[PDB]
Order: structure tokens, then sequence, then C-alpha cells
């Protein structure tokens, strides 16, 4: 098929690609936690909101179960659904800054 | 740009339910509750149009997501539910319902004193801000009384509203400060509408039916 | 129970129908025949009338004795039985007044217009709310046309109309190579496709439209052709048919309202409707509670076919845990990466303090190791390794591209030199640890501060989904317990195991003697324990 | 040992972009109308798989288009 | 038959012949869910056509005999029973001796050329030959002779097909 309905959508992952540095620190982007990896493989079960900014590298995002992966470059802000089960294919050095948000902003 | 951009005027006017609504505390929820929603909903149907090119009910059942709500699922859904309120009253008095919707509270409900218990009972009991429905379950084929949160209608579990009652406070504190009992006891007696119930309970009838077939002998 | 009860529950769920049976003239002899008995002489007028009807002349005889064409009686044959309905009429409410809107979602996925002119036709979506009386209005009717605005749904057609006319062929390829065979719903193709037929994006639920029933379908429905590339779709299932087959005939104009467009590609009927002048909502008893899908052969993850349809998530098994009564995660995935380059570079660090002939004559900075090292060769099982016992190895092909061996070299001949100079000193030194493991410990803390903040935010998100009554676990994936069963069951009280029977508590194989033989040949002697603790509390005993 | 783990292939590979191709359309399945039972709706339900073996055509056997949209009423009662 | 198609096209009869309707049965008996036996029309041979052309024999072999003529068309049927006799169940030459009937026929019947029944009364005993050539190990051992032949073509066919 001619794939007009990306794996963004229609797995609740907002992504925004190059965002401005003012919303960032309008969020708190700087005064977040830290994540370091190299090239690795992580299982993880979403149980909360999780607004991710790549700060580094590169990240394939791959559903359970499924063949089609999505990617985001290191200048984009991810929002991981709850209730997502995925496997983050990993490559290359990456650093993130996330926060962890309940129900609400 | 903006699609749904309008409040809807309500069938009658301002001052029609002055007697127990004062015609001040009604241009303030419609005129002013109500409008900022609608501008915000058009301001975020803007931004993504995907979601533009979808029906209300639609709409409010892809902007739930199953328990995860999307950010513009609150203000869509209190659009909605402000104009079925809205429609859900009518100048005048409800006293008792009519042919239909009044044998289906006898069959469901027991009886029509019961129902009205049953619905003040769920009203006051509710916490916070939020709405009381009348709907029509599909699947049962029965008329049920739920209780929601701030913002989150029927349609989310496709079922058919008939009446609803707005329990949030901006309703009522004008003209009944703190005696929400008493808002309630007006609501249910000098402003329900029965005729616009019975009439939303016709249209349901086509989406599910209440009755029995005719089974040949043979 | 009694047999118009019987018939009642036949009716309301299995979907009992006495149809017409249309039978051969052998066959109604066999049927009003076999009622009297055998070899017994046919009393019955029916059985008499039936008997006589196997011969060709006594029925061409008969046709003609009541004055019936040759094709009357085999119209005749085939009559409905029964109590025939009333024909139904139509009650208009009141007057219809309506106006042409373009679709909200006229825009398809892919197709950039100007903006101006977008907007200047979705401003007509915002006059959609004002209310008209429907009473006054035979007194405003005014006959005069060239006075009506329709600019706006104008400039819709005006792209519209551009846009078939760019998308016709790809739509027709598309079409003819996903779709096989034509169905009543799919897109109409070949010679059934004339130039006019208004395309998919043209309708929106919500229109009234008028159509004739060109296909009648005893499970899926009535299908109405909207004067569309596309057929519309009416719901009616099997049972219903007995009555409504009376109302609804193919080649019939109707009146119809469009209630949800659906995608072609995933959905069989894009177009789903309701009927308006035949209005039949009283006899529709069965209905679909999720529309028609393709199960394709290209979605093979079935999560993407259930979230892009709209379906409940697949089932699966109850877990007894809780989510927040549980511990925390601290195992990094770079541990065990980390850890396998660092112990290959302390062993090749080793290998060349063994042996400095082959590590002199080449620099320390760069060295050269294998120069067939292989990405895809990297991981290597070979089961084969039977040394100590038959259990399967793994070989990883460690690359010296990225060994940092720059600073392992200074800490090894800083820690070596110190070391041989304590062993002088009379004593023995025990390195603490390496920057390696500080490295790994480091990783292991950010995951560990990771996991504290992600059940920091589910402490909250609990409380406040508990509070305003929203689902705390995703609905339809945990709601059967154990309605999925009939597993053998390890426990024996299910019975799936067996309980002893006059005492039987003996188990079958299970044998506790192979562990107990290798437990015997090392430590045979039955002494009593003396010192007995977890590994933990003997490492906390030795730093204490 | 394990080699039926065909979806452990790494989507950067070759191999991958020619799996694709290698594996044709899937006809394994009973290429049918699933048919559902409403008698065995109490009871573990059952599926029936309509195909072109158990039905047949038989071939002798021998304007139109949206109006428009309602306007909100007024009178709504 | 395979000869044919890789002369006309391989890949376009491999296609035909596993068209695997979805939604119905058109023609009534493609229910059954039997083996292709395709008769090709007479325009699909076109381009093998020529003047001095006489006959034309497709020879699927033992089961169906398609023979075109510039006047008229059709199609004969075999049985191809060759496991009731399991341990000799040789077909090495079955082909010779379909070839050998049809000479015989055509040199004994001149009225094979301007006729369709006579040709098919005709080729059943080329079918019958190729038939009993094939239980016996060995195409010079096991030739049948011309009683045989016509009386397996007697107790294969009904009376009215001789
Ligand atoms: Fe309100």
């Amino acid at each position: 098929m001619r794939t007009e309905k990306p794996l963004e959508e229609l797995y609740n992952v907002r992504v925004e690609r190059n965002v401005t540095k003012d919303r960032l620190m309008e969020l708190g982007v700087p005064r977040w936690s830290m994540w370091k990896t190299g090239k690795c493989k992580l299982p993880w079960d979403w149980h909360v909101d999780q607004l991710v900014y790549i700060e580094e590298g590169e990240v394939r995002v791959v559903p359970e179960g499924s063949q089609r992966f999505m990617q985001f470059v290191a200048g984009d802000l991810v929002r991981y659904p709850k209730w997502f089960e995925a496997d983050l294919y990993f490559n290359d050095f990456y650093q993130e800054r996330y926060s962890f948000r309940a129900y609400g902003d | 740009v903006f699609a749904y951009y309008g409040l809807k005027t309500p069938p009658y006017k301002l001052d029609a339910l002055e007697p127990y609504m004062s015609q001040k505390m009604l241009e303030v929820h419609w005129g002013e509750h109500h409008r900022s929603y609608v501008e915000a909903l058009n301001k975020q149907l803007e931004k993504n149009d995907i979601l533009y090119g979808c029906t209300m009910e639609e709409l409010i059942k892809v902007t739930y997501n199953n328990g995860n709500p999307l950010p513009e699922f609150s203000d869509a859904a209190q659009v909605w539910n402000h104009d079925f309120f809205w429609e859900s009253m009518q100048p005048g008095g409800g006293d008792m319902p009519k042919l239909g919707l009044l044998q289906q509270i006898e069959k469901d409900f027991g009886s029509f004193t019961n129902f009205r218990e049953k619905f003040t009972e769920a009203a006051l009991a509710l916490f916070g801000s939020g709405w009381i429905w009348l709907v029509l379950k599909r699947e049962e084929k029965r008329l049920a009384i739920v209780k929601t949160s701030n913002a989150v209608n029927p349609l989310v579990w496709n079922d058919i509203p008939l009446i609803g009652l707005d329990l949030w406070e901006h309703a009522y504190y004008l003209d009944y400060k703190n005696d929400k009992a008493k808002y309630v006891n007006v609501f249910m007696n000098h402003l329900v509408s029965w005729d616009a119930a019975l009439g939303r309970m016709a249209r349901a009838q086509a989406f599910v039916n209440l009755g029995e077939p005719k089974i040949p002998v043979a | 129970e009694s047999e118009e009860e019987a018939r009642r529950k036949n009716w309301v769920d299995r979907g009992w129908a006495p149809w017409e049976e249309i039978l051969s003239p052998e066959a109604n002899f066999a049927r009003k025949s076999l009622n009297e008995g055998e070899e017994v002489a046919l009393q019955s007028p029916e059985a008499i009338e039936a008997f006589k009807m196997l011969s060709p002349n006594y029925r061409k005889k008969k046709i003609s004795d009541m004055g019936i064409t040759e094709d009357e009686y085999y119209a005749k044959q085939f009559e409905i039985k029964g109590e025939i309905p009333e024909p139904l009429s139509t009650m208009w409410a009141g007057p219809l007044v309506v106006r042409h809107v373009p679709p909200r979602d006229w825009p398809p996925r892919g197709w950039e217009v100007d903006k101006k002119e977008l907007e200047f036709i979705r401003e007509t979506h915002k006059l959609q709310s004002v209310r008209v009386d429907y009473d006054k209005v035979e007194e405003m009717v005014k006959m005069e046309t060239d006075d009506m605005g329709l600019d706006r749904y104008k400039m819709f057609l005006k792209q519209y109309n551009e846009w078939v006319a760019a998308n016709k062929d790809r739509l027709e390829k598309e079409s003819y190579k996903y779709d096989q065979d034509y169905y009543p719903g799919r897109r109409k193709r070949g010679k059934d496709y004339q130039d006019g037929m208004y395309e998919l994006p043209f309708y929106y639920p919500g229109q009234i439209c008028a159509g004739k029933v060109t296909a009648i379908h005893l499970y899926q429905g009535a299908f109405v052709d909207i004067g569309g590339v596309h057929d519309g779709w009416v719901p009616i299932k099997r049972n219903d048919w007995y009555w409504i087959r009376h109302h609804i005939k193919v080649g019939m104009h109707v009146i119809v309202e469009i209630l949800a467009k659906r995608d072609p590609y995933r959905f069989r009927f894009p177009i789903e409707m309701r009927f308006i002048d035949p209005n039949i909502d009283h006899l529709i008893f069965n209905r679909f509670d999720f529309a028609p899908i393709f199960h394709r052969d290209e979605d093979t993850n079935l999560d993407e076919l259930r979230r892009d349809c709209g379906r409940q998530p697949l089932p699966r098994k109850d877990p007894g845990v809780k989510v927040e009564e549980e511990p925390l995660l601290s195992n990094h995935p770079y541990v065990d990466k980390l850890w396998q380059i660092h112990n290959a570079e302390q062993m090749i660090l080793d290998d060349m303090e063994a042996n400095p002939v082959k590590y002199k004559g080449k620099n320390l900075t760069e060295l050269t190791d294998d120069e067939d090292f292989d990405e895809e060769n990297r991981i290597e099982y070979s089961k084969a390794y039977y040394k100590k016992a038959l259990l399967p190895k793994m070989i990883t092909k460690v690359s010296v591209k990225e060994l940092d061996l720059e600073a392992a070299f200074a800490e090894r001949q800083h820690h070596n030199k110190l070391r041989m100079e304590a062993q002088e000193r009379g004593e023995v030194y025990k390195i603490p640890k390496l920057r390696r493991n500080i490295e790994m410990d480091e990783y292991d803390f950010i995951h560990w501060r990771r996991s504290l903040e992600e059940r920091e935010a589910m402490l909250r998100d609990i409380s406040c989904r508990r509070a305003l009554g929203l689902p705390l676990e995703e609905p339809g994936r945990y709601v059967d317990p154990s309605a999925f069963g009939k597993d053998q069951y390890d426990p024996d009280s299910p019975l799936y195991r067996y309980d002893y029977w006059g005492e039987p508590k003996n188990s079958e194989k299970s044998k506790q003697e192979r562990m107990t033989d290798v437990h015997n040949k090392s430590i045979v002697g039955k002494g009593t324990v003396w010192y007995e603790m977890a590994y933990e509390d003997a490492v906390k005993e030795r730093m204490q | 040992d394990n080699g039926s783990d065909c979806t452990n292939i790494n989507p950067f590979s070759s191999i991958y972009s020619y799996s694709k191709a290698k594996i044709q359309q899937s006809i394994n399945q009973p290429q049918g109308t699933i048919h559902t039972l409403l008698n065995r709706n109490k009871e573990c339900q059952s599926l029936i798989i309509l195909s072109a073996a158990n039905c047949s055509r038989m071939g002798p056997f021998k304007s139109l288009g949206p109006l428009g949209t309602s306007l909100p009423i007024e009178n709504f009662y | 038959r395979q000869e044919l198609e890789f002369l006309l096209d391989e890949e376009h009869y491999e296609r035909k012949r596993n068209y695997r309707p979805q939604y119905f049965a058109e023609n009534f008996e493609q229910t059954k869910q039997r083996r292709d036996y395709y008769h090709y029309t007479p325009a699909e041979i076109a381009p093998l056509w020529h003047d001095g052309l006489k006959l034309l024999f497709v020879t699927d072999g033992t089961l169906r005999l398609h023979y075109y003529s510039p006047s008229f068309d059709g199609v004969v049927v075999g049985t191809e029973d060759v496991l009731i006799t399991p341990f000799t169940c040789d077909r090495t030459g079955s082909g010779d001796a379909v070839v050998a009937g049809i000479m015989r026929k055509l040199t004994t019947q001149p009225e094979m050329y301007h006729d369709q029944d006579v040709l098919e009364r005709q080729l059943r005993f080329a079918i019958a030959a190729g038939i009993i050539s094939q239980w016996t190990i060995g195409a010079v051992r096991g030739f049948p002779t011309e009683s045989a032949t016509q009386n397996l073509k007697e107790q294969v066919y009904v009376p009215s097909m001789w």
C-alpha cells in the first residue's frame, strides 16, 4: 500500500521536529534528568507519559510485533504514550532529557 | 480554518427561564463559558487537519483514545456537552414523560418516582464538577443513569444520551449559591424537557430497536 | 418448554426463518406421501393430487384448465407463502430544508492546495450553526433564481474538478492492483465506469442522497447506487430479510442518508447509510457491532490492524501483580556491552605484558590486531563445547577499533608499579575499583534514577485517574481473568493434576534422585550444617 | 539452531528488503468471508468460511446523488 | 501442451491456471476445484497457422487431444489409468503410439479432414493406443496391436462414442 498512515499517529507518538529553544525553556527541558547509552536494545513498557528531548544521537523505536519502525533525529521532542510496548534500538552515542508527566500538564 | 465555530444559540430566549434561572446567569454560561470553549476548539482544530475532517460524535471518540485523552478532547466534549444541555431544557416546565418514554421508564426503573429518586441521588452523590446522564445502552437495550467526570460524555462508550445536567458549579453559583439539591429539584420540576428526550429516543430507535419481533407460526 | 417459547427463543438467538423451500414434484409427492404410511392406499386429497402431478401431460392440462400461460406457472412456483405485510407508507415529518456544504475532510492526505481558497471554503462551516425556523420557511420562498450565493461551494467544485482529473488514473490503477474481483462496494472499473461519477471524497456523513437498489445480500444487506464510483451499503442481517424483502426490492428508487465514510482499502464497504423514504427501522433487530474489514497479506501485526480499524485490543492473561507493588529496575543494557569490552581490554593488556616481544615494535596508540573483523559475523554460537559438560557456548568477536587502550595502558602501568612495591613492603594489595567499573556503576545509577522518576510519576498518575474516574489499565486487554480456559493446570486441586487416591501421593518421575546424585557425590556426609548465610551476608561480614 | 524466527531480520540489511519479494502473497488462508454463528453465541463461538467453492452464480436468469444536509431547526420542540 | 505454452507464452498461462476466484464461482463448474483442461481458442493459435497447415494437435497426453482445423475445433477426453499396474507402470513411449494411431487413421480414413465426429472417433483409437502403451517397461516391448487397442476403445467408451 502507498501508506499515508505513518506510525507517528497510528501509535499516538507526537513528535515535534526542529523545536525552538524558547518553548524548550518554557517547558523546562534543561532542568530535567539525563540518560546515556551507546548501541543497545531496551525493551520497555510505559506506565506514564514521557517527553523525550533527544540531544546527541538517533533512536529507532519498534513497537511490539511490528516490522516497521519510526526514526527520531537528534532535534526532536518525542512524547511516548501510555501503555506503549516497544523495543528501542540504539546504534550510536545517545543522550536525552526526559520528564515523566502524569495526567495533566 | 475553523469548524463547529458557532455558539449554536438555544431554541428559547435568554430570558425564557427567568423565574427559575436568571437571564444573567444564562448569559454568562452561554456567552462566556461556552463561547470560550468553541474558540479554543477552533484554535486546536486549525493546527491538526486530520482531526478537522471528522464529525463531532467521531471526534469525541477519536480524541478520547480509550483512556488516554488527547489535549483537545476536553474542549470538544464540552462544546457538545453544552449544546446538549441547552436543548435538554425547555421553556415552561416538565411534569411527566409521554407515551413512549414513560412506558420505557416504567419498564426499566420500575416507576417514575423511583426514577426521580435515583436521579437526584446520583446527582447529589457526584463529587466535584461533572455531568449526569440519562442514556440508552445499545447492547442491553435499556435506559440507565450514568454519572461521568468533568468533560467525559457517554459517547465514549457508544451510548445514546437523552437528558443531561451540568453539575459544574459555574452553572448554579449565581442564583443557588450552595444549595445544589435545590438546583437539581428545580431542574427536575420546572426545567426538564421531556419532549426533547422523547424526540431523541425516537431518533435513537433507528439505531437500537426496543421491541419484540413478529415470529411466524411455522 | 412450550413450542411457542422455543420458536421465540430460536428467532431471538439462532436465527430461524420459515423459508419457501421450492420443491420438485417428485419431492412434493415424497413429503405428502410418507405421512400416511407404507404401501397403503393414498386417502388424502393433496397426496392424490401430488401423485397425479407426476405426469407432464397432467400438469400441462391442469395449467390450461385454469387458464394460465407457461410462464405463469413457473412464476407461481416461486411465490411467498404465509402472511404478507401491508404496503408501507411514507410519512414525511416536515419541510426538508437543506444546504450544500463542502465536506470537512475534503483535501485528502497528500494533496496541497492554495491556503486562501481552502480558508474561504472552510468559512462555510461557521454558518451551519445558525438555526432556521421551519414553519416560516414557506413565507420566505423566493422563486426567482440567479440570486443564490454559492461561491464557496463553487470553489469547492473547482478544486474537486482538478483533483479528479489529477488522480483518476492513479485511483483506477490502485483499484486494479489491490482489488482482484469486483464486488458491491468496490471501485467501479472497466465497462462499469462512466465519466461523471462522483468520487469518494465528494461524500460526507450527514448528506441525504437519492439512489436505486442494485443488490440485496442475505448476510450483508442492501446495496444502493448513489450515482458514484463506490456503492452504498445499508446493514441488514440474515433473519430480518423474512419481513424486509416485502418492502425492499432490486431496482427500487430510495432516499438514503450517509452516516459514515471510511477508507476503501481497509473497510469492505466505505459508505454505510440508512433508509429514509422506505423507513424500516422497526424491522431491524440484528445489527453489526463493528464495520467489516479486509484481512490482507501485507498486514502482519494484529495490533496495527486493531489500531487502524478501531477495534478492541487483543486480550491477554490477567497478571496478579500490581504495577506499584513491585521492585524497581537497576540493570542497564550497556552494562554487558561495556563489561565485555573492559574484560577484553584487560586481557589484551595482560597478554601484551606477558609477552613483550609481540608488543614491542608496535605503537601502543594504534594496534591492528585483526583486519578480518566483520560486524555481521560478530555473533558466533557453537554448542560443541563439552569440556566439563554437554552445554552450548557462544563466541564474541570484539573489535579493537573502539577499544580505549590509551588510558588503560597508563592505569595498568601505574597499578602494577604500586602493587609490586606493596608486595615488597610485606603487604597484600587488593585493588578496590577501576574506571570501567565506575562507569558501569554510573550507568546503573542513572538507569535507577530513571526508573525512580517513572514510578514517582506513576504514583501521582494512579491517584488522579482514580479520582477523576479514568481507567488505570487499558480497557479490553486484561478483561478475562481465566475465561480463556481448560489449560492443563499443574496444580493438583484443579484435577488437571493428580491428588492422593487411597493415599496415592506417589509422583511419577520428578526424580529428585538425579539431583541427589550430584549432591551426594561431592558431599555424601549427612552432617549438620553449622554456618549458613547468603553471599551478600558473607560480603557484609567480611567488610565489617 | 532456531531459524524460523524470520522476524529477527535486521531492517538495515539487504536481506530485509529482499524478503518482501521472496515471501509472496500468503494464500494459505481459506480466502473466504468469515460467517459468524448466532446460534453458537452462547457456547464457544465457531466460524464458517464461505468461499467460491460453496457459492455459485446464475448468469442468464432470463438525478442520483447527494441532495443536501439538513439545517438545524429553531423549533426543536 | 507444454511446448505450445513455451512457444506462445508460459507465465501467462501459468497465471491463468491459478486465477483463484475469491467471491463466487462464475462458470458454475469451478466450485469443484478440479484440474484445468484449458481449451485454447482458435485466435490464440493464429500466429502459428499458415496456408499449408491441415491439422493441429495439442496432445496433453492420454487425457486431452485438442484438434484444430481451418474450419472447426474440439477436444477428446482420455483415461490415464496407469495406476492399475504399479509394478510395471512405465510410460517411456506414449506419444509414439498416439502419433502412430493418428497416422494410421489418416492413411485409412480420408474423411477426417472435412468432418468433426469422424475425427473424434478416430482420435479415440490413438488415445486407447497411448493408454495401452503405458503398462509395460520399454517402448518397443509394450507397443499394442490393433485388436487390443480396438478392444480398449470398446471397453472404455460407450457404444455411442465409437
Ligand atoms: Fe457548563
